[PDB]
């Protein structure tokens, strides 16, 4: 299953 | 940067003239993704040409696979042709059934 | 061939004026597509690439297309990001890249595990082997660096590379394994091409092998022979097998000299062939 970065750049 | 990609054409199943086949051509370690590619027959589209989704590899190079029906013939060319950004003219690479 | 392994490739290319970034997630497992979302479907939603897959439920694939919704919104947000960090005109087009995923043991635990970013083709920011630290390659990557050291993103990425990463590749394992661990074996096959005067080509062919990993090397006298060998990318054949080839040029009259080595997993014993007349 894929799955979320959540942290941004 | 730009990346020029690299073409192989050639056939699912081994050549064998008036029996029917599938012709690949088959792009690789290009950026950026946006890419033209077109099959022809004695120099002309063969207007239907399935091709692949697009992925890319490990190295962040993209990659697809083109390919559309075919019956290998005596005096049939075929080739493919691919545009993209890496280069100045478009790249013709016809198909040799020794590779 | 080794570990099993799940991967994620997922890419954006912004487009503007012409509307939403494209969107692009596929999922592998042994290298196997088996999983695939594109933004300029109809329906845009994950869809199996592998009959296996279509034993998984409705709910999966809703929650998963959920997740696809999220990262679009990820994407596109630090697309303009990124376009802040480098300092670049917002009329052009841009990709980011993100790769994932885990490679398991035997045991069936995390071998290895993998987080990384690239932008416009480019090494941007990766999770170093460790699962610990961050490898970024330029000044712009410095700043996610600092902010995801603070943030501590290290630790998100690897509870979930040691946890469901695993747990969901052991799933797919075990729903695909009939499929997945199968062996097709190359038939191989030695051409012979005039080159030049005294001069000949010896091409060695593998076809029709699965999985695509496999070695063909050449061999003077018995003894191996890569100097000046050509190889070409292992290509797909287009049902699921894959081809290669690999030439060297030969003097003629000495191709009994030569012999073709092909290395493949669904071999029992690995090949040996020469180029055989008439």
């Amino acid at each position: 299953s894929p799955s979320y970065v959540y942290h941004q750049f | 940067i730009q990346k020029t990609p690299q073409i192989q054409v050639y056939s699912r199943h081994p050549p064998e003239n008036g029996k029917p086949n599938i012709l690949n051509c088959y792009v690789t370690q290009f950026h950026p993704p946006h890419i033209e590619i077109q099959m022809l027959k004695n120099g002309k589209k063969i207007p239907k040409v399935e091709m692949s989704d697009m992925s890319f590899s490990k190295d962040w190079s993209f990659y697809i696979l083109a390919h559309t029906e075919f019956t290998p013939t005596e005096t049939d060319t075929y080739a493919c042709r691919v545009k993209h950004d890496s280069m100045a003219e478009p790249k013709t690479v016809y198909w040799d059934r020794d590779m | 061939a080794g570990p099993h392994s799940m991967r994620y490739f997922e890419t954006a290319v912004s487009r503007p004026g012409l509307g939403e970034p494209r969107y692009i997630s596929v999922g592998y497992v042994d290298n196997k597509e088996f999983v695939r979302f594109d933004s300029d479907a109809e329906n845009p939603r994950y869809e199996p690439q592998a009959p296996w897959m279509e034993q998984e439920g409705p709910e999966y694939w809703e929650r998963i297309t959920q997740i696809a919704k999220g990262q679009e919104q990820w994407f596109r947000v630090n697309l303009r990001t990124l376009l802040g960090y480098y300092n670049q005109s917002a009329g052009g087009t841009h990709t980011l890249q993100w790769m994932y995923g885990c490679d398991v043991g035997s045991d069936g635990r995390l071998l290895r595990g993998y987080e990384q970013f690239a932008y416009d083709g480019c090494d941007y920011i990766a999770l170093n082997e460790d699962l610990k630290t961050w490898t970024a390659a330029d000044m712009a990557a410095q700043i996610t660096r600092r902010k995801w050291e603070q943030a501590g993103a290290a630790e998100y990425y690897r509870a979930y590379l040691e946890g469901e990463c695993v747990e969901w590749l052991h799933r797919y394992l075990k729903n695909g394994n009939a499929t997945l661990l199968r062996t097709d074996s190359p038939k191989a096959h030695v051409t012979h091409h005039p080159r030049s005067k005294g001069e000949v080509t010896l091409r060695c062919w593998a076809l029709g092998f699965y999985p695509a990993d496999i070695t063909l090397t050449w061999q003077l006298n018995g003894e191996e022979l890569t100097q000046d060998m050509e190889l070409v990318e292992t290509r797909p054949a287009g049902d699921g097998t894959f081809q290669k080839w690999a030439s060297v040029v030969v003097p003629l009259g000495k191709e009994q000299n030569y012999t073709c080595r092909v290395y493949h997993e669904g071999l029992p014993e690995p090949l040996t062939l020469r180029w055989e007349p008439p």
